């Protein structure tokens, strides 16, 4: 979250915290408030944020569901669900953590590695955030879409 | 002179409780004075008949359904034409004060009983009870009571209104007279039916014998061991509830107590018992380093007086004064409260609380060692190469008895 | 012993009649001077032991036949003694404006009260003018007149429970004459 | 790390006291040999290699430690150990300067047996060669002087043990 | 950032020691170990004390223990002081 | 400066780190990347890293690659935890000499 | 008669003290648990003959083999002084919800009942089991207020525990 | 002469090496939990349970516990007649499952040491998921129902282990019941009839 991290940066330096990492844990809460109205949109929304965004995953990326693809049969596209709604479960801690820090040490760190060695392609599960990212949007306003569209590109950036 | 008179010569005229019960053990917890107000409410009668059932029988259970022969002695007392001495008085001469403290008992367990009872306090000397073994045995049990509750020491201390208590009277006339007070009404917990051991003797719990211990204390000058005065015992039910650094209850024996345990102790308590003795010789004058410049730093401090509030202008500012008594003497907050903290920051006082502590983990394990041949033992320590030898062959400390056969 | 609720009650069992709503509003008034009652006990209490000394010394320096040789208040042990029994009435008296009504006063200090003093060879009618001297005070602390402490409150009105410490200390008067 | 002045100067310190006539009268006593331990400094740095070689031929040089198996047996064995034994005739010299050992078990003693046991080297072997270190030691240094050195040995064998 | 971005074998940077710790990481261990030089006879460097006691991070405990049997070091013991067991979030 | 460590010369004056420990933190620090990693190029940093966690220049090419490509990738909390790691770095400096 | 006032003066003469700030604190919640409580005393005296009633054939539901000859309830000169005790119950606790504590009924209702049960053979169960009627009929936001309820239906099974 | 002196060297020194022995870190000597109760011979039924059980490698973790290892005797006090009810059942080789929580309650996390109890009241919940209050007050500590025998002894990862009297079972702990027989109801016409028609249930018929 921003509360541990502004923690530990000022730890590290032997210091206290600055006005510029208080008025932003202050800043943060009183931000608290519309952040748990956003993770509730998503939360009960996920049957049709992960249904939907394994539909546009398939249309686009039909090799990893054909005979062949890591998704293949009626037990890998299960799993092939299963990961996005891990991702889209994390995007929801993030936004309440206000960071990343949720999503970096869980499904984020050392990701590759996972998929490299499940045989899965990482760009096709890439793929699948992206197409979970327009789907989540289109359920929020603007003023929320760049938050809630924030955190899925972050996940975008490192899963590759 | 702090005490003026004690609790046996009667509180004069101008106090509404005695000297030594204000800042003795009294005041704390329940063993005060009920005594009865002159007309009273009928659930006011049932408070001071409560509490005589408490103390005369001594947490027995009196069984309220039968009251067989009580309900005439509490009726004589309802009225008003008995006493509350006697009231004390017709109730120990009942059937239900003989069956359980006299049909079983000792004569040194019941005498020991009615000092509990009757009194407060326990019997003092030997001689005290071989009055009352020799009343006894040539007058009977009802003129034993009668030359029990009508000698100098009832009257006096509670009078004919009140009911008997715990008498924490503060000034001991032996010292073991407290020892044995806090062993004989046993805490608030066991009545005197289980501190005999009527019970267990009892066949189906009733007609059993009403053994006592403490008639070795009785006989010869020797004290209570403090485990009988401090666990199971009424300084527990009337405790202050303080921070006290020395605590005074015992921890509970542990299991597997071992030698390698205790003999580091020993020597951890002779280190500190050695230590504290050449520290204290030092103390107050040379600890104190800044006392040698007192002198002079006290007159050199003694120029140009400030009488208002106000001067001390030192070129023109403000700058003005306290003018108190504090800080006159320059002295502040944190100069008085130097004393409350000085616990971790004393070296007198930093000995003398790791002696107490240290010793009364001493006495509860060294005491843990009367188990001897089929106790399990343990080794919690990592087992390592300190080990005191088993040389016991010969005299090493040999106490000087000069007279060997001197005939 | 009784208070204000446990008298109508009482005063009902001899009726057999339940408590309802013809007595209840002379029961709804006492805990509506609820309030003002704890700050007039308070205000005794908290001036109390300035009170009796302000009393029993006050006897002194009307009647000075008391601190006469052989007198009553002659020894030191006779003067604190009789501070002693200012203070023990005071706080009777306080236990009966606490309870709003008088029988903890007149069974558990005054029965059997001047028959003691018969006994002890007190004198009765200095020991009026002691307790009247703490009506004086009772009345001055409990309506704020006092004219050397006022106590901080709430402005209104206490000439009812002014009166009624008033009438519980001249039944300590009636016993002792 | 404190000599014998650093010492009188701590325990006289650490009252809050000045000097007074008992520290300073062993200070008195530490500058008399000052002389002493200066010249016995001298002649053992240089005979370092040569005292060195003269203890481990008259302790350990032929019994079963050298034979393989035993230990000094590879030559990286044997070479640590006149590089070990170097140390002890070093910082011996440092205590019979400072007059103090406490720079022996600062920078020695901590964790030297924990270390033998590890690497399994023979404790009792170590001492012996140590004890023969200290009979050619007061052989060049002298008598008192041999007293002093060898006062610091067996502290080294002592607290090694 | 972390040590565990993407690579492994066939990798730009060379391959090495690739620890699982997560960014800015705060756990740390508390190890014992000897570790004899085995390279003072041809160098002949002034002796330093081999047995050491210290605590080493999370994020370069591996690394350390991977390299303290590299050079015939053995290990008493370790412990985790700082730090928790099972946790997702929170090691940062 | 007056600058202070005052965590980090708490933890090696009891021994409770090594000074390897107590050279890697500093290095970790920022009063550090704020001296000699912010104004310098990647490049630079390495040969700046050698000159201090080392104390000599670098050697050859391919002994700069291995540890540009560290920087390149971990930055700074990577490359002196590369170097306080090494074999190097032991056989002169194990946990007490600085 | 035992309640706040009676117990916290007795306790304070039992140590020859004036009345503290603890004492008066203990009357401060006299007066705030007092709109409760008379209100529930107010309800009970207005309503007590229908609850009388109510429970009075309560205890002759379960327990009908006291109109038996021989027993107790056998013949309606000893059941009328059946309903006219259960009524001196329900007016214990009217004296008892006006002066705050169990002292109405601890000396009028309960001090020598356990003696007087026993020797006119009086079922103690039957008395209780047309008490507990009453508790279970009250409906809590109809009957009286919620507090009130709370506070009627802690006196009536201070009367069930007392009796059996 | 002080006499808590300290450690160091160089000047302002007391004569005391550093750390009392001139080690500033020391290397613990203790081992973990589940073999420094193996070594205490006391702790044979619990160490035999955690190994069977499955919950050994719960406490064999880093965390700071404070264990409540009952001494067998404590596992001998099993024979109740009332606690021999809700535990016998454990003793069938099916229910490991109730096993390892109610091994479980006596792990708690964080080092719970007896002087850091000086007449404090402080609950918390286990490993096994449910709340236990630790009491300590007049030098007697308490863990739900234990009364704990011995002290504090040292483990490895800064944990604690103490000996009870007893064995602390879980608050909401109902006990497995026996296994029983499958039954099955012989007719289907005395079931029908079991069942209360809609004219029933609206008082038109008996
Ligand atoms: C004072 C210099 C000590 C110290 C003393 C305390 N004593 C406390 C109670 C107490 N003291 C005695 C001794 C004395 N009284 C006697 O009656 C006789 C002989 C007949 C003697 C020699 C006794 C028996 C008792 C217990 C009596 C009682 O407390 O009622 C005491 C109070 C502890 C408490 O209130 O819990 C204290 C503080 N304390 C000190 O630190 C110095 C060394
Ligand atoms: C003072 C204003 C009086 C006075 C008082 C004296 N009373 C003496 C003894 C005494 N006083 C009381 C009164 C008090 N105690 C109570 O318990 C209660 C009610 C609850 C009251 C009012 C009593 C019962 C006693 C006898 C018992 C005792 O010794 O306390 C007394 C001592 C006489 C003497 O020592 O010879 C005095 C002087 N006397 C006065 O002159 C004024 C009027
Ligand atoms: C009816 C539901 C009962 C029942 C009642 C009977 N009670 C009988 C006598 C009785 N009850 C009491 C207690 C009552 N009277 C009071 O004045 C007060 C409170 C102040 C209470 C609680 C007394 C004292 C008496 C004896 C005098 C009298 O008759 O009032 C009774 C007559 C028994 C007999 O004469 O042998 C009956 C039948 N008995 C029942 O069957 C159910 C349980
Ligand atoms: C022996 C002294 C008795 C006796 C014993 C038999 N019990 C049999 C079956 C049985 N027993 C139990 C209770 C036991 N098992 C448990 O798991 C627990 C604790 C939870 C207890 C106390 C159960 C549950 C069963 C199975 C029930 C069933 O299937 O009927 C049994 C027959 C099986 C066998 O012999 O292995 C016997 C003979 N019966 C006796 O007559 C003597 C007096
Ligand atoms: C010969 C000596 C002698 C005395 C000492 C006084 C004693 C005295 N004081 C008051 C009258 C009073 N006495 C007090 C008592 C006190 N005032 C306080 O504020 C303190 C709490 C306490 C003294 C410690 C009070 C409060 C009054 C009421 C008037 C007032 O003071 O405001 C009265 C009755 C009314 C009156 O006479 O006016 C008397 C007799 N009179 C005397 O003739
Ligand atoms: C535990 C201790 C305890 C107390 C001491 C009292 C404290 C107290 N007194 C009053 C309140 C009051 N007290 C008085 C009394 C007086 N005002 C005067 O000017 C007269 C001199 C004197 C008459 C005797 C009056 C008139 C009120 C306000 C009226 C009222 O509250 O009913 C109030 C109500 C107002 C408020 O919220 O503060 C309270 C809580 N109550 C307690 O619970
Ligand atoms: C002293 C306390 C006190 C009470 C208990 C009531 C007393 C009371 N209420 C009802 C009477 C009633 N009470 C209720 C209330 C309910 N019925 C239920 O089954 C539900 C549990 C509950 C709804 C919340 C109803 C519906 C009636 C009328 C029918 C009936 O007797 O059940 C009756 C029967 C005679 C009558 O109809 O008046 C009595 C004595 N008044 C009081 O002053
Ligand atoms: C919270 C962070 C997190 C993630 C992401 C995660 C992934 C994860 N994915 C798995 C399998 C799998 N994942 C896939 C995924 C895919 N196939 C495709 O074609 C797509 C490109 C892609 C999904 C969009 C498949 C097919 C398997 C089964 C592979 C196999 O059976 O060999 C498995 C092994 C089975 C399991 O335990 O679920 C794990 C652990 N675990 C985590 O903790
Ligand atoms: C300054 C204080 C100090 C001491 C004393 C010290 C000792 C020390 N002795 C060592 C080894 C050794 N020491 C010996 C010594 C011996 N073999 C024998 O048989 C004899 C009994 C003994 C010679 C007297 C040997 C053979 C080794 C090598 C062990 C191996 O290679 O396994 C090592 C391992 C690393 C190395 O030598 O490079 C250390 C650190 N370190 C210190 O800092
Ligand atoms: C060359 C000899 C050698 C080994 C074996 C070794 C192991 C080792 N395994 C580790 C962690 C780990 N090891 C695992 C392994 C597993 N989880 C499971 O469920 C499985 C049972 C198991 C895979 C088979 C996991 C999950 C971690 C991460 C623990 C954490 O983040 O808390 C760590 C912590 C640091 C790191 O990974 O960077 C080390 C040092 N080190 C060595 O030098
Ligand atoms: C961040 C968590 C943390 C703590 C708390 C910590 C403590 C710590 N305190 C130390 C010393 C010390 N600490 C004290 C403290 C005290 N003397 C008293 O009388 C008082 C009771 C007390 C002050 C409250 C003193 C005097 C020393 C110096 C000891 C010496 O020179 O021997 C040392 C030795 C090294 C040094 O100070 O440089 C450490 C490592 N380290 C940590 O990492």
């Amino acid at each position: 979250s921003i509360v541990t991290k502004s923690i530990v940066n000022a730890d590290a330096e032997a210091r206290y915290l600055s006005p510029g990492e208080l008025d932003r844990i202050k800043s943060f809460v009183l931000s608290g408030q519309r952040r748990l109205r956003i993770a509730q949109t998503l939360t009960e929304n996920r049957e049709r944020i992960v249904k939907q965004g394994g539909q546009q995953l398939f249309q686009r990326r039909p090799d990893v569901v054909s005979p062949g693809g890591n998704a293949y049969g009626e037990e890998m596209t299960a799993t092939c669900l299963r990961d996005l709604d891990y991702y889209l479960r994390l995007v929801t801690y993030g936004i309440i953590a206000g960071d990343v820090t949720p999503i970096e040490e869980i499904g984020l760190v050392g990701v590759k590695e996972m998929y490299s060695a499940l045989g899965t392609p990482i760009s096709g599960v890439a793929e699948g955030i992206r197409c979970m990212k327009d789907v989540a949007c289109s359920l929020l306003s603007g003023e929320d879409a760049a938050e809630v569209g924030f955190y899925f590109d972050y996940t975008l950036a490192a899963m590759q | 002179k702090v005490v003026d008179r004690l609790d046996s010569q009667p509180s004069a005229a101008f106090e509404q409780t005695k000297q030594v019960y204000t800042f003795s053990r009294y005041i704390l917890g329940p063993h005060r004075a009920v005594v009865a107000p002159v007309a009273m409410d009928p659930s006011e009668k049932e408070v001071v008949l409560r509490a005589v059932y408490r103390q005369v029988f001594g947490n027995a259970y009196i069984m309220e359904e039968e009251r067989a022969e009580l309900r005439v002695m509490e009726s004589q007392f309802l009225l008003g034409e008995l006493s509350v001495k006697e009231l004390v008085r017709a109730l120990a001469k009942s059937s239900t004060y003989k069956v359980r403290f006299f049909e079983g008992a000792v004569q040194y367990r019941f005498i020991e009983l009615c000092f509990k009872h009757l009194l407060g306090r326990a019997p003092d000397n030997h001689e005290e009870i071989a009055v009352h073994m020799r009343k006894y045995q040539q007058e009977g049990y009802d003129a034993e009571i009668d030359s029990y509750l009508d000698a100098g020491e009832y009257d006096n201390v509670f009078g004919d209104d009140t009911v008997p208590f715990l008498r924490f009277r503060g000034v001991y006339t032996p010292c073991d007279s407290f020892n044995r007070q806090c062993a004989l009404q046993g805490g608030w917990a066991n009545s005197d039916k289980a501190m005999g051991g009527a019970a267990l003797s009892g066949y189906n719990g009733s007609d059993g014998r009403q053994m006592s211990t403490m008639i070795g204390n009785y006989i010869s000058g020797k004290p209570i061991p403090y485990e009988k005065v401090a666990a199971d015992t009424p300084l527990k039910s009337t405790a202050p509830n303080w921070y006290a650094r020395p605590n005074p209850a015992l921890a509970p024996q542990p299991a597997y107590v071992s030698a390698k345990e205790i003999a580091e102790l020993r020597s951890r308590v002779s280190k500190l018992e050695a230590a504290w003795s050449v520290a204290v010789k030092q103390s107050a004058a040379a600890k104190d380093t800044v006392e040698t410049w007192r002198a002079a730093a006290k007159e050199m401090a003694a120029m140009r007086g400030i009488s208002p509030m106000g001067e001390a202008y030192f070129g023109g500012i403000a700058q003005k004064v306290d003018n108190g008594a504090l800080a006159q003497l320059g002295n502040k907050a944190s100069s008085y409260k130097k004393y409350l903290y000085a616990i971790e920051t004393d070296e007198v006082s930093r000995l003398e609380v790791d002696l107490e502590e240290a010793k009364g983990q001493l006495r509860v394990l060294e005491a843990a060692m009367a188990k001897s041949t089929p106790m399990t033992r343990t080794a919690e320590f990592k087992t390592l190469t300190k080990n005191v030898a088993a040389v016991t062959a010969a005299e090493k400390a040999d106490p000087l008895s000069k007279r060997p056969r001197i005939s | 012993m009784l208070d204000a609720f446990s008298r109508v009650v009482v005063n009902s069992d001899a009726k057999a009649a339940y408590v309802g709503g013809s007595d209840l509003q002379a029961l709804k008034s006492f805990i509506a001077d609820g309030n003002k009652r704890l700050d007039a006990v308070n205000s005794i209490v908290s001036n109390a032991s300035c009170m009796v000394s302000d009393a029993v010394s006050g006897m002194i320096c009307e009647n000075p036949g008391l601190i006469s040789p052989g007198g009553n208040c002659y020894t030191n042990r006779r003067m604190a003694a009789c501070l002693r029994d200012g203070e023990i009435i005071l706080r009777y008296v306080s236990y009966a404006l606490l309870a709003g009504d008088a029988s903890v006063l007149e069974d558990r200090c005054l029965n059997g009260l001047k028959e003691t003093y018969i006994a002890l060879g007190v004198p009765t009618n200095s020991s009026i003018r002691a307790v009247s001297i703490m009506k004086a005070q009772a009345v001055a602390f409990i309506t704020n007149t006092a004219t050397e402490r006022k106590m901080s409150f709430a402005a209104g009105d206490c000439t009812s429970l002014a009166s009624e410490v008033a009438s519980y200390f001249d039944r300590v008067g009636a016993a002792i004459s | 790390m404190q000599d014998a002045i650093t010492s009188v100067i701590n325990a006289a310190d650490v009252q809050g006291k000045y000097l007074d006539a008992n520290s300073v009268e062993k200070l008195r006593g530490y500058f008399q040999t000052g002389e002493l331990r200066v010249r016995a400094a001298a002649t053992i740095a240089a005979n370092a290699a040569t005292i060195i070689k003269e203890a481990v031929a008259k302790s350990l040089l032929y019994s079963d430690i050298t034979r393989p198996g035993g230990n000094m047996y590879t030559t990286r064995r044997y070479a640590a150990c006149i590089r070990d034994l170097d140390y002890y005739l070093r910082y011996a010299t440092y205590g019979m300067l400072a007059g103090d050992p406490s720079i022996l078990d600062e920078r020695v003693l901590n964790g030297l047996k924990e270390t033998y046991n590890s690497l399994g080297v023979p404790i009792g072997a170590t001492i012996q060669a140590i004890q023969a270190m200290k009979e050619v030691t007061g052989s060049l240094v002298g008598s008192d002087a041999g007293k002093e050195m060898g006062l610091y040995f067996d502290y080294i064998c002592s607290g090694l043990s | 950032a972390y040590d565990m971005d993407g690579t492994g074998a066939g990798s730009l940077e060379p391959r090495g020691i690739k620890s699982s710790a997560v960014e800015k990481d705060s756990r740390c261990f508390k190890v014992t170990f000897v570790l004899p030089s085995q390279s003072r006879l041809y160098t002949f460097r002034e002796l330093q004390n081999v047995y050491t006691t210290k605590m080493v991070p999370f994020s370069s405990w591996y690394a350390e223990q991977q390299r303290i049997q590299k050079m015939g070091g053995k290990i008493l013991k370790v412990e985790l002081v700082a730090g928790g067991q099972m946790r997702s979030v929170g090691n940062q | 400066y007056g600058f202070s460590f005052s965590v980090l010369e708490s933890q090696v004056k009891n021994g409770q780190i090594s000074i390897k420990e107590f050279v890697r933190s500093l290095g970790k620090s920022s009063v550090y990347q704020k001296q000699f990693y912010q104004p310098y190029v990647n490049s630079r940093v390495v040969e700046l890293a050698f000159r201090h966690f080392l104390g000599r220049n670098l050697s050859s090419l391919a002994e700069f690659q291995k540890f540009f490509a560290i920087l390149s990738k971990k930055g700074l909390t990577g490359l002196v935890d590369s170097l306080i790691n090494s074999r190097e770095y032991s056989d002169y400096f194990n946990e007490e000499t600085v | 008669m035992k309640s706040v006032i009676t117990t916290v003066v007795s306790a304070a003469d039992a140590a020859g003290r004036f009345p503290s700030n603890s004492d008066l604190e203990s009357i401060q919640g006299n007066i705030q648990r007092s709109a409760a409580r008379l209100e529930a005393a107010e309800k009970l005296a207005g309503n007590h003959e229908a609850v009388v009633k109510e429970a009075g054939d309560a205890c002759f539901a379960k327990y009908a083999y006291l109109k038996n000859p021989g027993e107790a309830g056998e013949n309606q000169e000893k059941i009328n002084k059946c309903y006219r005790d259960v009524d001196h119950y329900m007016r214990l606790v009217n004296y008892c919800l006006v002066v705050g504590g169990t002292g109405p009924l601890d000396e009028w209702g309960i001090a020598g009942a356990r003696e007087v049960y026993r020797t006119l053979n009086l079922p103690t169960s039957a008395y209780v089991a047309s008490i507990a009627y009453t508790r279970d009929r009250l409906c809590v936001p109809r009957d009286m207020s919620a507090q009130a309820g709370v506070e009627f239906s802690a006196y009536l099974d201070y009367l069930i525990n007392a009796l059996s | 002469r002080t006499a808590y002196p300290y450690t160091g060297s160089g000047y302002g020194s007391a004569g005391v090496p550093y750390g009392q022995d001139t080690y500033g870190y020391k290397a613990t000597t203790a081992k973990s939990i589940t073999e420094t109760a193996a070594q205490a011979g006391v702790f044979n039924t619990f160490v035999k349970l955690l190994n069977e059980s499955g919950v050994e490698k719960l406490v064999e973790q880093a965390g700071p516990y404070t264990v409540f290892a009952p001494t067998d005797d404590a596992f001998a006090a099993l024979l109740e007649p009332h606690s021999f009810n809700k535990l016998a059942t454990l003793l069938r080789p099916e229910n490991n499952d109730a096993l390892r929580k109610v091994l479980m309650h006596h792990v708690i996390p964080g080092a719970f040491t007896s002087a850091s109890l000086m007449d404090r009241a402080v609950t918390v919940k286990s490993l096994a998921g449910e709340p236990i209050s630790i009491m300590g007050l007049n030098k007697l500590v308490t863990a739900g129902t234990a009364k704990v025998v011995r002290a504090d002894v040292p483990c490895a990862n800064g944990c604690i282990i103490h000996a009870v009297s007893s064995v602390i079972i879980p608050p909401n702990y109902v006990p497995v019941p026996q296994p029983t027989k499958p039954v099955f109801p012989r007719s289907v016409i005395a079931e029908i009839a079991k069942l209360p028609t809609p004219r029933q249930a609206l008082g038109l018929d008996p």
